[PDB]
C-alpha cells in the first residue's frame, strides 16, 4: 500500500475538484462518441425498433 | 528550473487547451465544441494555481 | 507534512477516497454488464 | 543649449557599442553608435526617394511613389528603375528603424529607466516588417508589399482589402479595430481627466488623484487608477498592432477567399443550421 | 527576472474609498460595490459607488429603451426563436426608412418607423450623458475637458445619423443598427462616394487615430518606465517636479530633440484624440453634400495621376 | 386604499418626480411617433388627402 | 421607515398636491382620447 | 401567506420598487409590440380595414 | 434580520399598502383582459 | 427531509431571492419563446386560423 | 452561521418561503392543467 | 462508506452548492435539448403530428 | 480535519440534510423517467 | 533517479506526467477509432449485423 | 526534500508505475488475441 | 421646511413670476395655432 502519502503533497481540495471535472468530461465524451456512431445511438435505435421515425 | 507557478500553469493549460480541444472536437462533431470545452477548462485550469 | 496533513489524517482520508472510488467503480461495472447483456460490443 | 536640470544627467556610460567613440550629444540629440547608423540610413533612404522621383518624372510630393518589383521577379533582386530602389529603401528603412530602437536602449541605460519605450516601438517595427518582408516572403514575391507613396500606399491597402471582399469581415481585423477605437477613447479620457485635475474650475485649488478616482466612479461606476490607465494605454496600442499584424499574416497565406464566407461556420453549426426563419435560415 | 510593472505582484486592500464630497449631492451617490481580485491584478479592485441623479435617470432609461427597442426587433426578425436569435445575432439589423420617404416621418414601423423611435431614444440618451459628464465634473470643481472632448465624439455621431441625413434630404443615408449591418454601410458609403481614401479629412482622421495609438503607447511606456521614481502620480509631478518627470522629458529630448512637460503631454493627448472625430465629422459631412467622388476630386487636387 | 401618502416617507420626492417626468415624456413621444408611422392615423397625411394637398 | 425625513404633515401635504396634478393630467388625457375617438375610432 | 409582510424586512423597499417598475414597463412594452407585430392583433391596422382608411 | 432597518410594525404598514396597489393594478388588468377577450378572443 | 430550513443558515436570503427571481423569469420567457416559435403552439397564430382572421 | 441568522430565524423564514413556493406551484399546476385541456402535448 | 460526511469539512458548502446547482441545471437543459433535436423524441412535434395540427 | 471551520457534529447533520435532499431529487427523477418510459420507451 | 523529486517539484512532475499520460492515451485511442480497422464499435456492428 | 522523504516518494512512485504497466501488459496481450496487428 | 433652502414667501413670489411667464408663452402659442389652423387646418 503506502498510497496514502499522496495527500501529504497534493492539496486535497484541488485534487477532488480536478478529479470531478476530469470524470465528467471523460463520461460525456464516451456518451457523445456513442451517439455519433449510428450503431449505438440509443435514441435513434429505439426509433427503428419501435417503428417510430 | 526557475519557472513561476503562474508561468508553469500557463504552459500546462496550453497543452490542456490543445489536448482537450482535440478530444471534444472529435466527440462533438465540430471543432467549435472542442474549442469551448477545451477553452473553458483551460481558462479554469490556468486561473487556479497554487 | 508540507501541505498541512498529518500521517494519521492521510490514512483516514485515503480510506474514504478509495471507498468512494470502489463504490463508483462498482456501479460502473454493473452498467457495463447491462449494456453487454443488451448488445455486446465485442 | 541644455534644460535647466540636464547637467547632472549627462554622464558617460550605458552604451552597447563604443563607449566614447560615439558618446556625445549634437545639440539635444544623443549621437550613439546607432545614432550614426540611424542618420546614415535615414539620410540615404530619403535621397533615394528624392532620386526615385526624378526617375518617375514628377516633383509633386503627393504623386511620388516607389514601387516594389513586379510580380514577375519573384523574391529576388530587381532593376533599380523598376523595383531595385524599393529594395534599397526598404533595407534603409529597416536599418533606420532598428537603429532608432537600439539607440533608445542606450538612452534608457544612461538615464536608468525601464525599457518599455523601445519594446513598444519594436511592435511597430514588427507590423511594418510583416507587410513588406514576412507576408511577401510567404506569398512568394516582393510585389505584394506596399509602395512608398503618400497616396499610392493607400491604393495598395484598398486593392489588397478588396481582393478578399469587404475586409471588415476579417475576424482579427475586427479585434484590432476594436483596440484602436478603445485606445483613442481612453486617450481622450486620460488627457481630459488629468487636465481637469491640474486646471480646476477657476480660482480653485489643484485637485488630487482622489478627485480623479471619484470623477470616474461617479460617472461610470469604476476607476482603473493612475497606474492602471497607463498600463492600459500601453497594452491597448500593443494589442491593436499585434492583431493588426495577425490579420495580414493570415490573409493570402491561410485564408484565400472572401472574408464574409468565414462567418458561415457559426451560422451552419449542426444544431441550428436547419432551423427555419431569421436572416440565414 | 526583472519586474516590468505590468501586473501588480502584491495586492493590498483596506476600507472602501467612498470618494470626496466637494459639492456632490451625497444622497444620489450609491454604496460601494464588490472588490474584484481579477481587476486588481491590473488596476483598482473597487467597483462603485456610482452617481445616478437626474440626468442619470434620463440617460439610463432612454439608453435602455434604445437598447430594448433594437432587441425586440431582433426577436421579431428571428421569428421569436431563441436558437435563431442566437444564430443570426450578428446579421439582424434595424434599418432607416427607404429613400422614397425622404426625411418624412410617415414610414411604417417595419420599414424604418422603429428606427426613428430607436434613434430618438439614442438621441436623448447620448446627449443626456454629455450633460451628466459635464455636471459630474462641476460638482467636484474640476475642469470641463471631459465634457468638451466627449463633444468631439458626439460631433461625428451627430454627423453620421442626424446632420448629414438632414442635409442629404433622406433618413436612408443614416446608419443601421446592427453588427454586420453597419459594417456594410461603412463599406458601401465609400463605394458610393468613390474611394473615401482620397477624402482629405478621412486621411487626416486616420493620422490622428494612428497618432493616438502612437501617443498612448509612447506615454504609457514612458510612465511605466519612470514609475520606479514615482512617475505614475502625474498630478503631484506637476506641483513639484521630481526625477521621474526630468528623466521622462530627457529621454524624448535626447531621442527626438524636443520634449513635453508632465502636464503638457496630456494636452497633446486630449487634442490628438479629439481630432479623430472632429476631422472625421467634416470629411463625412463633405461626402455627397460637397463631393460625390473623392477619387475624381483627388485627381484635380494632386493626390492622383490624371 | 388611502395610506399611499406614506410613500413620500420612503421615496425621495425629487427622484420620484424626475423619473415620472422622464417616463411620461418618453412614453408620449413614442406613442405620437407610432401614430405617425401608421398611415391610417398620421394626422398630417390624413388632412393632405382630405383637403387635396401635396 | 424614515428614509427621507418627511413628516406625516409633509407627506400628506406632498401627496395632496401631487394627486391633485395627477387628476389634472388624467382629465386632459381623457378628454383628448374622447376627442380622438369621436374623430377617428380605433375599435 | 399572511406572513408575506416580512419580505420588506429583507429587501430594500426603494430597490424593489425601482426594479419592479422597470420590469413591468418593459414587460408591457414587449407584449404590446408582439401584438402590434402580429397582423391578427394590430389594432391600428384592424380598425383601418374595418373603416376603409387605406 | 432587519437588513433594511424597517421594524415589524413598519413592514406591515408597507406591505398592506403595497398589496392595495397590487390588487388595484390587477383589477384594471382583469377588466382590460376581459374587454379584449370579448372583443378578439385568443383562445 | 423536514430539515431544509437549514439552507438559510448557509445562503444569504438576499442573493438567493435575487438569483431565483432572475432565473425563473428567464426560464419562463424562454419557454414562452419556444412555444411562439413552434407553429403548432403559437396561440396568436392558432387563433387566427380558427376564426379565419387572415 | 455564514449569513448570521439564528436557528429559529431560519425556521420562520423557510416556513414563509415554502408558503410562497406552494402558492406558485398551485398556479403552475392550474396553468398546466388549463393548457392540456385546450391543447395536449402528450 | 459512512465516512463520506467528512467531505463537508474539506469542501466549503457555499461554493459546492452553487457549483452543483449550476451543474445540474445545465445538465437538465443539455439533455432536454438533445431530445428536442431528435425527431423521435421531440415531444412538441410528436403532438403536432399525432393531433394533426400542422 | 479543518479547512472550513466545521465540526464532526456540523458535518454529520449537514450530510444528513443534504443526502435526504439527494434522495428527494432522485425520487422525482425515477418517477419522471418511469412515466416517460411508459409513454415512449427507449429500450 | 533518486534526485528527480528534488531537482523538480514533486507537485510539478505528477501534474506534468499525469496530464501527458492521459492525453497520450486518448489520442492513441482516437487514432484506433479513426482507422477503419480498429473501431471496435464498427467491427462489432458488422459482426452482429446491427448496422 | 529530505532523503528519507525523497526515498519514500520514489519507492511509492515506482510501485504505482509497475501496477499501471502490469495491467497494460494484459490489455495489450488481450488485443493481440482479439486482433493481432503484427 | 424644504429641500432647496427657499422660504415659503420666497416660493410664493417665484411661482407667481413663473406662472406669469407661462401664461404669456401659452397665450402667444394659442394665437400661433389659431392663425395656422385658419390658414391651413390639420383636421
Ligand atoms: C466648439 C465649442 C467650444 C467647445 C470647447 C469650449 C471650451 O473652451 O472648453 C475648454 C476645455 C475645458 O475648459 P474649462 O474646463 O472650462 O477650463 C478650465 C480652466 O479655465 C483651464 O482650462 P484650460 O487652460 O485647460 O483650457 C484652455 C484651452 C481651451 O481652449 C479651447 O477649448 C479651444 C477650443 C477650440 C475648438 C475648435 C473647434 C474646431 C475648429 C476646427 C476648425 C476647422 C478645421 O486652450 C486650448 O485648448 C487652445 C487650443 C488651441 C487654440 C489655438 C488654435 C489657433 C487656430 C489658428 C490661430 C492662428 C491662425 O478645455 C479643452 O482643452 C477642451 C479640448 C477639446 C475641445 C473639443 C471641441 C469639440 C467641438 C465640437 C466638435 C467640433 C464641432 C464642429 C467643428 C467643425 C465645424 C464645421
Ligand atoms: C471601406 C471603408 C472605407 C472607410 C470608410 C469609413 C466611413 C464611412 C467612416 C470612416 C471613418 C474613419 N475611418 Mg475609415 N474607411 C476605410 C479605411 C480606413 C482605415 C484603413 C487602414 O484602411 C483606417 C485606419 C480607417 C479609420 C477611420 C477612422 C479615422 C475614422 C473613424 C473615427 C472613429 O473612431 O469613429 C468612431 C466613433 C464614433 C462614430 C463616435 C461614437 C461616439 C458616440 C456618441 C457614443 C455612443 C455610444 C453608444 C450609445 C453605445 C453605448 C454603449 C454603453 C455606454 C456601454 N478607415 C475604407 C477606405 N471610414 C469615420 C469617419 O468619420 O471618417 C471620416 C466614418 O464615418
Ligand atoms: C480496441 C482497443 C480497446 C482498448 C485497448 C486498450 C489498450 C492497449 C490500453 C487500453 C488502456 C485503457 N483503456 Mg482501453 N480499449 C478500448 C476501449 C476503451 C474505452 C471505450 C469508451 O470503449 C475506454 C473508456 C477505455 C479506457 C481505458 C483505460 C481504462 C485505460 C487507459 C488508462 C489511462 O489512460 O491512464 C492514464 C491516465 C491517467 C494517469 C489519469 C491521471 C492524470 C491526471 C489528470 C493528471 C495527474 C493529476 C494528479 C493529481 C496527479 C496524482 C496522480 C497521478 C496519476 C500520478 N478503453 C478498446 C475496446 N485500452 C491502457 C491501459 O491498459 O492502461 C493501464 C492500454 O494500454
Ligand atoms: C506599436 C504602437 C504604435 C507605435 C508606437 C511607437 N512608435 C514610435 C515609438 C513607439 C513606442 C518610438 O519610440 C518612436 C519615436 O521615437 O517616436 C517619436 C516611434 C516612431 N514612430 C513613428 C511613426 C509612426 N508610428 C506609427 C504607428 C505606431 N507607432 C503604432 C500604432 C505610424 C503609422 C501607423 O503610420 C507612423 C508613421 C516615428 C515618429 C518614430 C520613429 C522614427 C524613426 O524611425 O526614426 C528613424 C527613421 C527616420 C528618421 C526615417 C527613415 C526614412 C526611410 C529611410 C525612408 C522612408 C521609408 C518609409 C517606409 C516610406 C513611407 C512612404 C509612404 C508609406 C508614406
Ligand atoms: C431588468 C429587467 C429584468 C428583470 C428580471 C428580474 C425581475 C425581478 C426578479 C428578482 C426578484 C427580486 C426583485 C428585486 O426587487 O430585487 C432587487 C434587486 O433586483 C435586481 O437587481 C434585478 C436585476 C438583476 C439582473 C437581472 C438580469 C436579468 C435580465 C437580463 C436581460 C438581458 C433588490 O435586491 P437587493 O436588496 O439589492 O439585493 C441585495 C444584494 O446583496 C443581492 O445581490
Ligand atoms: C475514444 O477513446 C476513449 C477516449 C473513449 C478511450 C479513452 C479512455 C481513457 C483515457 C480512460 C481513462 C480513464 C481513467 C484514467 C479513469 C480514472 C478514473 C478514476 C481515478 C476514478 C476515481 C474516482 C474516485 C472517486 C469517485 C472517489 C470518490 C470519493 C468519494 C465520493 C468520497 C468523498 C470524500 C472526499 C472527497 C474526501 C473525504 C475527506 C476526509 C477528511 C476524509
Ligand atoms: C431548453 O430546455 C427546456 C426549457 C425545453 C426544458 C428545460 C427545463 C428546465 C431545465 C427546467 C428547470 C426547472 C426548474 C429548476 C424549476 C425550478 C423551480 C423552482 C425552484 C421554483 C421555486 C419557486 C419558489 C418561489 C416561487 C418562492 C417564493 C418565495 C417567496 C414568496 C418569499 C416569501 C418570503 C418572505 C415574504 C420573507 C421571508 C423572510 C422572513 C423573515 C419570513
Ligand atoms: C415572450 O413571452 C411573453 C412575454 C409573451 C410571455 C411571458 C410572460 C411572463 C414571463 C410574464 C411574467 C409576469 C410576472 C411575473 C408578472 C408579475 C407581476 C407583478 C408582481 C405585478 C405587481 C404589481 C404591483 C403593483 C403595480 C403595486 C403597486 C403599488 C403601489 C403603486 C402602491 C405604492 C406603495 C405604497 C404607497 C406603500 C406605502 C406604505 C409605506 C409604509 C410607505
Ligand atoms: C452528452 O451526454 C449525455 C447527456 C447524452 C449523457 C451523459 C450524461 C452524464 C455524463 C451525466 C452525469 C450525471 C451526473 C454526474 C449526475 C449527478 C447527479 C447528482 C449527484 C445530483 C445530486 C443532487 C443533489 C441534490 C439535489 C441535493 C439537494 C439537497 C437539498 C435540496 C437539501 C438542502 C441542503 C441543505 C438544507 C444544507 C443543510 C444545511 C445544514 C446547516 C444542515
Ligand atoms: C435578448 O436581448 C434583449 C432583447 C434582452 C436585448 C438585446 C438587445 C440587442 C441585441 C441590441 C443590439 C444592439 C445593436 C447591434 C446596436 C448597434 C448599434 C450601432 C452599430 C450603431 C451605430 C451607429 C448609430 C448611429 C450613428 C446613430 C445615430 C443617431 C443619431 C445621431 C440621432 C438619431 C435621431 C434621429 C435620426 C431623429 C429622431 C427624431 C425624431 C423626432 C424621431
Ligand atoms: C484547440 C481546440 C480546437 C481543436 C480543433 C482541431 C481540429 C479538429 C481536430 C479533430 C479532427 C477530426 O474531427 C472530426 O472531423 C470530422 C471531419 O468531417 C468532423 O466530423 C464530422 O464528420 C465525421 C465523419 O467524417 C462524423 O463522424 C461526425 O459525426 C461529423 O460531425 C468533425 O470535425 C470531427 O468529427
Ligand atoms: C529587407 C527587405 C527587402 C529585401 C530586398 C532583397 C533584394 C536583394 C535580393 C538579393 C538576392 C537576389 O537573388 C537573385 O535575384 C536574381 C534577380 O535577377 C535572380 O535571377 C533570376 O532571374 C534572372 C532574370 O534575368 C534570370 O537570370 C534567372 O531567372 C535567375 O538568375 C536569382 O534567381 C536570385 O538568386
Ligand atoms: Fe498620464
Amino acid at each position: 500500500s503506502k498510497f496514502y502519502k499522496i495527500w501529504m503533497i497534493f492539496d486535497p481540495r484541488r485534487v477532488f475538484v480536478a478529479q470531478g471535472v476530469f470524470l465528467f468530461l471523460l463520461a460525456v465524451m464516451i456518451h457523445l462518441i456513442l451517439l455519433s456512431t449510428p450503431s449505438y445511438n440509443w435514441l435513434e435505435i429505439s426509433a427503428a425498433k419501435y417503428n417510430r421515425v | 528550473p526557475e519557472v513561476s507557478e503562474f508561468a508553469f500553469r500557463l504552459m500546462m493549460a496550453a497543452v490542456i487547451f490543445v489536448g482537450v480541444g482535440i478530444m471534444f472536437a472529435f466527440a462533438g462533431g465540430h471543432w467549435f465544441v472542442g474549442l469551448v470545452v477545451g477553452g473553458l477548462v483551460a481558462a479554469f485550469f490556468a486561473a487556479t494555481p497554487n | 507534512g508540507y501541505t498541512g496533513l498529518t500521517d494519521e489524517q492521510a490514512q483516514e482520508l485515503h480510506s474514504v477516497y478509495m471507498s468512494g472510488l470502489w463504490l463508483f467503480s462498482a456501479v460502473a461495472i454493473v452498467a457495463h454488464l447491462a449494456v453487454y447483456i443488451w448488445r455486446p460490443w465485442f | 543649449a541644455l534644460l535647466s536640470f540636464e547637467r547632472k544627467y549627462r554622464v558617460p556610460g550605458g552604451t552597447l557599442v563604443g563607449g566614447n567613440l560615439f558618446d556625445f550629444w549634437v545639440g539635444p540629440f544623443y549621437v550613439g553608435f546607432f545614432g550614426v547608423a540611424t542618420f546614415f540610413f535615414a539620410a540615404l533612404g530619403i535621397i533615394l526617394i528624392a532620386w526615385s522621383a526624378v526617375l518617375q518624372g514628377t516633383w509633386n510630393p503627393q504623386l511620388i511613389s516607389v514601387y516594389p518589383p513586379a510580380l514577375e521577379y519573384g523574391l529576388g533582386g530587381a532593376p533599380l528603375a523598376k523595383g531595385g530602389l524599393w529594395q534599397i529603401i526598404t533595407i534603409c528603412a529597416t536599418g533606420a528603424f532598428v537603429s532608432w530602437a537600439l539607440r533608445e536602449v542606450e538612452i534608457c541605460r544612461k538615464l536608468g529607466i525601464g525599457y518599455h519605450i523601445p519594446f513598444a516601438f519594436a511592435f511597430a517595427i514588427l507590423a511594418y516588417l510583416t507587410l513588406v518582408l514576412f507576408r511577401p516572403v510567404m506569398m512568394g514575391a516582393w510585389g505584394y508589399a506596399f509602395p512608398y507613396g503618400i497616396w499610392t500606399h493607400l491604393d495598395w491597402v484598398s486593392n489588397t482589402g478588396y481582393t478578399y471582399g469587404n475586409f471588415h469581415y476579417n475576424p482579427a481585423h475586427m479585434i484590432a479595430i476594436t483596440f484602436f477605437f478603445t485606445n483613442a477613447l481612453a486617450l481622450a479620457l486620460h488627457g481630459a481627466l488629468v487636465l481637469s485635475a491640474a486646471n480646476p474650475e477657476k480660482g480653485k485649488e489643484m485637485r488630487t488623484p482622489d478627485h480623479e478616482d471619484t470623477f470616474f466612479r461617479d460617472l461610470v461606476g469604476y476607476s482603473i487608477g493612475t497606474l492602471g490607465i497607463h498600463r492600459l494605454g500601453l497594452l491597448l496600442s500593443l494589442s491593436a498592432v499585434f492583431f493588426s499584424a495577425l490579420c495580414m499574416i493570415i490573409t493570402g497565406t491561410i485564408w484565400f477567399d472572401q472574408w464574409v464566407d468565414w462567418w458561415q461556420w457559426w451560422v451552419k453549426l449542426p444544431w441550428w443550421a436547419n432551423i427555419p426563419g431569421g436572416i440565414n435560415g | 527576472a526583472e519586474y516590468q510593472n505590468i501586473f501588480t505582484q502584491v495586492q493590498v486592500r483596506g476600507p472602501a474609498d467612498l470618494g470626496m464630497t466637494e459639492d456632490v449631492n451625497l444622497a444620489n451617490r450609491s454604496g460601494v460595490g464588490p472588490f474584484s481580485t481579477l481587476l486588481g491584478w491590473f488596476g483598482n479592485a473597487q467597483l462603485g459607488p456610482i452617481y445616478l441623479g437626474s440626468l442619470g435617470v434620463l440617460s439610463l432609461f432612454s439608453g435602455l429603451m434604445w437598447f430594448f427597442t433594437i432587441g425586440i426587433w431582433f426577436w421579431y426578425q428571428a421569428g421569436w426563436n431563441p436558437a435563431v436569435f442566437l444564430r443570426d445575432l450578428f446579421f439582424f439589423s434595424l434599418e432607416p426608412p427607404a429613400p422614397e420617404y425622404g426625411l418624412s416621418f410617415a414610414a411604417p414601423l417595419k420599414e424604418g418607423g422603429l428606427w426613428l423611435i430607436a434613434s430618438f431614444f439614442m438621441f436623448v440618451a447620448v446627449w443626456s450623458w454629455w450633460g451628466r459628464t459635464y455636471l459630474r465634473a462641476q460638482a467636484l470643481g474640476m475642469g470641463k475637458h471631459t465634457a468638451w472632448a466627449f463633444l468631439s465624439a458626439i460631433w461625428l455621431w451627430m454627423v453620421l445619423g442626424f446632420i448629414r441625413p438632414i442635409l442629404m434630404g433622406s433618413w436612408s443615408e443614416a446608419v443601421p443598427y446592427g453588427i454586420f449591418s453597419h459594417l456594410d454601410w461603412t463599406n458601401n458609403f465609400s463605394l458610393v462616394h468613390g474611394n473615401l481614401f482620397y477624402n482629405p479629412f478621412h486621411g487626416l482622421s486616420i493620422a490622428f487615430l494612428y497618432g493616438s495609438a502612437l501617443l498612448f503607447a509612447m506615454h504609457g511606456a514612458t510612465i511605466l518606465a519612470v514609475s520606479r521614481f514615482g512617475g505614475e502620480r502625474e498630478l503631484e509631478q506637476i506641483a513639484d517636479r521630481g526625477t521621474a518627470a526630468e528623466r521622462a522629458a530627457l529621454f524624448w529630448r535626447w531621442t527626438m530633440g524636443f520634449n513635453a512637460t508632465m502636464e503638457g503631454i496630456h494636452r497633446w493627448a486630449i487634442w490628438m484624440a479629439v481630432l479623430v472625430t472632429l476631422t472625421g465629422g467634416i470629411g463625412i459631412l463633405l461626402s455627397g453634400t460637397v463631393v460625390d467622388n473623392w477619387y475624381v476630386w483627388g485627381q484635380n487636387h494632386g493626390m492622383a495621376p490624371l
